[PDB]
RNA sequence: CGCCACACGGGGUAAGAGCUGAACGCAUCUAAGCUCGAAACCCACUUGGAAAAGAGACACCGCCGAGGUCCCGCGUACAAG
RNA sequence: CGAGUGGCUUGCUACUUCGAUGUCGGUUCCCUCCAUCCUGCCCGUGCAGAAGCGGGCAAGGGUGAGGUUGUUCGCCUAUUAAAGGAGGUCGUGAGCUGGGUUUAGACCGUCGUGAGACAGGUCGGCUGCUAUCUACUGGGUGUGUAGGUGUCUGACAAGA
RNA sequence: CUGUCCCAACGUUGGGCCCGGUGAACUGUACAUUCCAGUGCGGAGUCUGGAGACACCCAGGGGGAAGCAAAGACCCUAUGGA
RNA sequence: ACAGCUGGUUCCAAUCGAAACAUGUCGAAGCAUGACCUCCGCCGAGGUAGUCUGUGAGGUAGAGCGACCGAUUGGUCCUGUCAAACUCCAAACUUACAGACGCUGUUUGACGCGGGGAUUCCGGUGCGCGGGGUAAGCCUGUGUACCAGGAGGGGAACAACCCAGAGAUAGGUUAAGGUCCCCAAGUGUGGAUUAAGUGUAAUCCUCUGAAGGUGGUCUCGAGCCCUAGACAGCCGGGAGGUGAGCUUAGAAGCAGCUACCCUCUAAGAAAAGCGUAACAGCUUACCGGCCGAGGUUUGAGGCGCCCAAAAUGAUCGGGACUCAAAUCCACCACCGAGACCUGUCCGUACCACUCAUACUGGUAAUCGAGUAGAUUGG
């Protein structure tokens, strides 16, 4: 089996040994794709998934790697788009970005603030009731968003009542 | 069904044997944060006392008010680093690569060394700076002394020899701060690395108790009821179960007990001095009275009077520091009352 | 007791009631099932239940999985519903338990099971094509609650 | 410091076992051998499980005492060991004529021996010695 | 029976929460890959530890003298040693 | 109803010991198992909260003091975060105890013609030995590494 | 009433330890530095596999030698005894 | 003192070589008589451990029972089940006699008969067949080979499992088993599976792993659909008569009830599933579109995963091994006994010669292990 990427007129792929960096004019993004006997290539300007193996666990990586590639095409010419709507209901939250960390301040009363540190290049930006995780790995940006939403986790208490956090709410 | 009850006496300190050098030795030293800087200085336990202060815990609702706390006197004049050893970094942990030493030596250091005639400074520096040059050097340590001699109390003139670490700066500017240090005469005072308020970490070797039983080495019962008349008292119920058909390490036993090395952590100096004024009326019971360089350290210390006890900046500090707390009283009153 | 105590065929043939007294009544209920006043052959579709190892299945399985099979049919078709099952097999092994010492051990009488050779019928069903799916799972919980695993063919149905 | 090797093994990306029995092989032969590079030899297997094992024969012990080494420079050096009949005079002669080394200390190259290498194009479950001994507890000397 | 001191933090997981993600165009926490996560594991801290047979490192002193024993006075040591 | 794991109860067997492997309970001291009572992190709820109920990961630490009975067991009290269970010759008598069982004395009930009996009760009724080996706790002397002093390293080992 | 206990401490006298002198006995198939498992007449220092282990000596408390001491009192058996 | 009880009973060698069972026994820890072991004398040509055929004996397995028998289903002949103490049937196999063949005997005298001497009457294990018991390293039968009384090789160790029965010595080839190291011989060949360190464990007290479950992966077949564009996903449309009727204040796809009918059209239900008090609003069928190649349903096999908790330190003997040093299908070359072959000597048995049982010469594929015991030379 053999499947084949060509490469966007703004996307730039390269590849050193295992890794495959692809760059565009939104961001740049190195990724590691290894798995037995499936080789990735560039062609000049076509990505090349190869493997003598036609086996349903060698044909799901190289099912996985494509898409893993083709995101990074979208990530680094449009790039990845997570929005986010905080919401509270007795308590006043307040959600900012301290350097290089979105942070969370008095979440349903709390003197600590909670804090999650952000994901590689990953832009978390705030308009007051919204936040938009954005960047070119998916992989970086969609945890980042995720991370957000999870740091409001709360177990001991009824969360169909207990409901304040910052939420998901546009996925790319 | 035989409730619960915890070992008696604690498995870390182990073997429990008599100690190899009454010196002590750190086997840890406090991590590299500020200017470069010596890792620990030493001295001379001489006794008791007790001290009022003024509480420096804000947190304390007795913040502000006096308060009556006991201190442990121990003379600790001026040593003396007579050298800088490196580290080379090897794939084997560190291994000593060379020392620098010096000229102006104490007129006594011959009575535990055998004193250079002659060394090469500069070139022993070489070697130093090619290796960090290269990058292996890896921690900075000071071969350190003290002058027995200074202190009266001590019958000892034969000077006690121990190495320490330096850290803080840069590799670099630290290398620099010790080699100065060292290439004058190596005259360092417990303020050239401490401040009173600050918390340390005082080792030494135990009191010396000789052989003695389960009962007092690891706190075991004694016999009780009727099975303290049998002709048992202080002996143990087994060495263990028919099988394992052996005697395990782990049951207490009659053994060597003191003469331990410990390191007593988190110990606060109350006050760095010099002078006659923690001295006591009649003297230090069993050492003598004091009067000069010292160091007043909250509550007990390892060891016996006359007995080297060494410092360092507490590696594991559990609250923040209060520079200098406000002394108001320091017991003159004897010691043989 | 344990199944375990019994399941085996490890003993002579223990059934001639005119040496053997004592012996306890089936639990087994009912052997005919559904509608009995139809034909078997009246029916498009015809599954049993193989049992796969020879074994020996004390009334009490039989009727428990006997039960819990047939309620099933009775549940997903009515009690008066279409479809007549059938248990063909029944307990003629006397069983016996040593309940002294080794000291004249031989028991005294228990129960009764049936001696069933592995690729045999347990259980026969006949239905429509329609309600086969139920008469399946009519089995399913039918080969649980007996020793042995079982195996579930269409013997016939070229309906699917 | 210094060893008369006859042979200089490159045990980078290589099967442990495999390069150990041969080394403990020609040992039993009179080859003075020395294997470079043990921290980043290589066994296969789940990490998970490959790391059980090793962890495990560390609790293991007593007063007589059980000791294993945790560094890849011993792991390696026991495994032979273990293909060596070490109580015996000729076993203890070649056991003791093969020593392991992180890295290269050396200036030659070592060679591979055949059979004993790994691909990791086409395997992506195995282990570096170094990380096994890493998640021992051993400080990264290397 | 008095008095003094006895962490945090890191690292890797479990159960669990998730991310990107294919076999299966969707879907999916998993199959590759990744973020987190237990008083439990490693580290950290204390103790021992050149007899570690790969039996170690450094500095100095000395091979006709470095140093040590003996002896004598005694304990911060001690059942002999 | 069916399938199993365990080896703690009981039972079966009679392989092992009758030129003797000391009993039950207790006690003291050390190691362990997890089928986890508490403590940590978790899932579900008939989850508002609070206090719970069920379940998962987990054996680091903890799991205490007392009243009756020789009891093991168990019953009871008051505290507790909880007052978990099991293995180690039902751990431990060249350690202790000796209350129960189970000698020789004696009484009562029962049975017995009687001696006397009891898978009934009751009072009383003994605890040897100087450690050769090995094992572990600590303490020395030598040989090896191959002149001396001082300072180190850190494979390994221990901890709750 | 009290150290029986909580919960152990210090002390006293005689031993215990070193030295002179005197000077036995219990025990001994052999080998024997052991541990962890396994195996075996199913309860191994000695077999199998591993691990560990330089020799000698002092003091100790007794885990093991199913330790030593008594041809089991318990049980049954004997064409035994009283 | 007596003891049917325990302990001991002293030199070499050569031939043979058990019984641990039967009957009776105040007998079961013993004896006697048999079986069996051994020795002596006698007789004098047959013998029968194997097989084949012939003439006879037989009712266990299996099967079957409108063939007896006694059990054991339901239905308005039909239909469901059984048997140690049942049988209309019925083996394999066991067994009498005889012939043949093989083997054996007539200087090694068989077969047999008479006499002396025993030992032995706690057995055990494997496999087959059993009976008992939940089971057992259990109890009790039976046939058989083996341990006991059997070495040597393998199996980690290990009476009875595999090879193998064994005078000395020597050369050689194999057997069981093994060839990555420990450890002699392959890191052998062609190929496929396994990703759990599954596994690397013939048999077993000893090596577990079960019922149930498994879009883990692999291979094989069958029905159906599909470039007249399938499977899925996204977009698109999902129209009126009329809120179906009744029910009812109201019910309008969607409480219950009965029907479930025709228009437009490329579709569109008297509504499959949520939603409201009922309307609303949201999907499902149904049609169109985009896209572009296989898709869906089912039967069987292989390896694996889960189900899976125990007490001083984990394990296939250890190391450690993953296109293997695992598993399966085949293949190639080796290693590996005291077996088999082979030279020499020895012992014994027999033959020739001989007074000899002293020599010498010859034969042994069909002689060479052994506890109790019998016999015998030293
Ligand atoms: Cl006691
Ligand atoms: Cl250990
Ligand atoms: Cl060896
Ligand atoms: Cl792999
Ligand atoms: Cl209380
Ligand atoms: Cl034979
Ligand atoms: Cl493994
Ligand atoms: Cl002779
Ligand atoms: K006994
Ligand atoms: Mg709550
Ligand atoms: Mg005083
Ligand atoms: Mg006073
Ligand atoms: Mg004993
Ligand atoms: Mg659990
Ligand atoms: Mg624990
Ligand atoms: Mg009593
Ligand atoms: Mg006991
Ligand atoms: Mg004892
Ligand atoms: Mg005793
Ligand atoms: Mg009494
Ligand atoms: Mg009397
Ligand atoms: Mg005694
Ligand atoms: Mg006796
Ligand atoms: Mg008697
Ligand atoms: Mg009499
Ligand atoms: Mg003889
Ligand atoms: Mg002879
Ligand atoms: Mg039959
Ligand atoms: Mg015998
Ligand atoms: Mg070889
Ligand atoms: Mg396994
Ligand atoms: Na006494
Ligand atoms: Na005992
Ligand atoms: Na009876
Ligand atoms: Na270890
Ligand atoms: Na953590
Ligand atoms: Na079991
Ligand atoms: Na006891
Ligand atoms: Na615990
Ligand atoms: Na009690
Ligand atoms: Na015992
Ligand atoms: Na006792
Ligand atoms: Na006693
Ligand atoms: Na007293
Ligand atoms: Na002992
Ligand atoms: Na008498
Ligand atoms: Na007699
Ligand atoms: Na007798
Ligand atoms: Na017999
Ligand atoms: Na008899
Ligand atoms: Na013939
Ligand atoms: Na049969
Ligand atoms: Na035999
Ligand atoms: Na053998
Ligand atoms: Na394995
Ligand atoms: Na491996
Ligand atoms: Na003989
Ligand atoms: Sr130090
Ligand atoms: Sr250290
Ligand atoms: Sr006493
Ligand atoms: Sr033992
Ligand atoms: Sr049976
Ligand atoms: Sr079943
Ligand atoms: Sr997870
Ligand atoms: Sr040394
Ligand atoms: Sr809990
Ligand atoms: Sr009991
Ligand atoms: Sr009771
Ligand atoms: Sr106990
Ligand atoms: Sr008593
Ligand atoms: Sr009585
Ligand atoms: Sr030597
Ligand atoms: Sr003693
Ligand atoms: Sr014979
Ligand atoms: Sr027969
Ligand atoms: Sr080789
Ligand atoms: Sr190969
Ligand atoms: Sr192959
Ligand atoms: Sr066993
Ligand atoms: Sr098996
Ligand atoms: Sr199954
Ligand atoms: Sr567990
Ligand atoms: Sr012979
Ligand atoms: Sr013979």
């Amino acid at each position: 089996p053999r499947v084949e990427l060509e490469i966007p007129e703004d996307v730039d792929a390269e590849q050193d040994h295992l890794d495959i960096t692809v760059e565009g004019d939104n961001g740049s993004v190195t990724r590691r794709l290894w798995y037995p006997d499936i080789d990735v290539s560039v062609d000049g300007d076509t990505v090349v998934i190869e493997s003598d193996e036609d086996n349903a666990k060698t044909m799901s990586t190289i099912g996985t790697f494509q898409s893993h590639i083709e995101n990074m095409f979208h990530g680094v010419t449009e790039g990845w788009e997570y929005g986010m709507e905080v919401f509270y209901s007795h308590f006043p939250m307040q959600v900012n970005v301290e350097g290089d960390e979105v942070v969370i301040e008095n979440f349903l009363g709390e003197k600590a603030p909670r804090r999650t540190t952000i994901h590689g290049d990953t832009d978390v930006e705030i308009d007051g009731e919204e936040l938009t995780v954005s960047g070119p790995d998916i992989e970086a940006v969609g945890q980042t968003a995720a991370d957000i939403e999870q740091l409001t986790r709360i177990n001991d208490k009824d969360v169909r009542v207990f409901q304040d956090g910052v939420y998901i709410t546009r996925k790319p | 069904p035989q409730p619960s009850r915890p070992r008696k006496g604690s498995l870390g300190f182990g073997p429990r044997k008599r100690s190899t050098s009454e010196t002590p030795r750190f086997n840890s030293w406090p991590s590299d944060d500020g200017q470069p800087g010596v890792q620990g200085f030493a001295g001379y336990k001489a006794g008791m006392t007790h001290v009022v202060l003024v509480n420096d815990e804000p947190n304390s609702p007795r913040e502000g008010m006096e308060e009556t706390v006991p201190v442990t006197v121990i003379e600790t004049p001026p040593m003396r680093a007579v050298a800088l050893r490196a580290y080379e970094d090897t794939p084997y942990g560190q291994r000593p690569l060379t020392e620098v030493w010096t000229d102006e030596f104490h007129s006594e250091l011959d009575r535990t060394l055998d004193v250079p005639e002659d060394h090469d400074p500069d070139a022993a520096e070489e070697q130093i700076r090619d290796a960090h040059e290269a990058g292996d050097l890896g921690d900075l340590r000071l071969i350190t002394h003290t002058v027995p001699d200074a202190v009266p109390s001590v019958p000892k003139k034969k000077p006690d020899v121990m190495e320490t670490r330096v850290g803080g700066g840069s590799v670099s500017d630290r290398l620099d701060h010790a080699l100065d240090i060292v290439e004058d005469g190596g005259e360092h005072a417990m303020n050239d690395i401490f401040r009173a308020g600050e918390y340390a970490d005082v080792a030494g070797v135990t009191k010396g108790k000789g052989t003695q039983g389960p009962v007092k080495r690891w706190g075991v019962q004694k016999r009780k009821g009727k099975h303290a008349r049998q002709g048992w008292r202080r002996r143990i119920g087994n060495l263990g179960p028919w099988n394992p058909s052996r005697v395990r390490s782990t049951v207490p036993q009659q053994g060597q007990t003191g003469y331990h090395q410990r390191t007593e952590l988190n110990k606060r100096l109350i006050d760095i001095g010099e002078g006659d004024e923690p001295t006591v009326d009649g003297g230090f019971v069993n050492y003598g009275e004091v009067d000069g360089p010292y160091t007043l350290v909250k509550g007990s210390v390892p060891g016996p009077d006359k007995r080297l006890v060494r410092f360092r900046p507490a590696v594991r500090p559990n609250d923040q520091p209060r520079l200098d707390p406000e002394v108001r009283y320091v017991s003159n009153e004897s010691n043989q009352g | 007791k344990p199944a375990s105590m019994y399941r085996d065929i490890d003993k002579p043939a223990y059934t001639r009631r005119e040496y053997i007294t004592g012996i306890p009544g089936s639990k087994i209920a009912q052997h005919k099932m559904g509608r009995k006043q139809k034909d078997a052959d009246d029916y498009p579709v015809q599954i049993s239940l193989i049992v796969e190892e020879t074994v020996q299945l004390r009334h009490g399985s039989l009727e428990a999985s006997r039960l819990s099979a047939n309620r099933h049919l009775i549940k997903e078709l009515g009690e008066e519903g279409d479809y007549k099952m059938t248990l063909r097999k029944f307990p003629h092994q006397v069983l016996r338990e040593n309940k002294d010492g080794m000291r004249a051990a031989f028991g005294k009488i228990v129960g009764t099971a049936a001696r069933v050779q592995a690729g045999e019928q347990l259980f026969t069903a006949y239905c429509n094509v329609e309600d086969a799916e139920h008469v399946k799972e009519a089995f399913r919980r039918a080969y649980n609650k007996i020793t042995p695993s079982c195996r579930i063919k269409v013997e016939r149905g070229e309906e699917l | 410091a210094e060893f008369d090797a006859d042979v200089i093994v490159d045990a980078r990306d290589c099967i442990m076992g495999r390069v150990a029995s041969q080394v403990a092989e020609q040992a039993l032969d009179g080859e003075t051998v020395a294997v470079v590079n043990a921290e980043r030899a290589v066994i296969t297997g789940r990490e998970e499980q490959i790391v059980e094992k090793y962890e495990k024969r560390v609790d293991i012990g007593n007063d007589n005492g059980y000791f294993y080494p945790k560094r890849p420079d011993g792991i390696f050096k026991r495994t032979i060991r273990g293909m060596l009949p070490h109580k015996k005079q000729r076993g203890r002669e070649a056991f003791e004529s093969v020593r392991v080394y992180l890295g290269n200390p050396y200036d030659e190259d070592g060679e591979v021996l055949d059979g004993t290498s790994l691909d990791r194009l086409s395997n992506i479950k195995f282990v570096t010695l170094g990380e096994i001994s890493e998640t021992l507890g051993a400080n990264k000397t290397w």
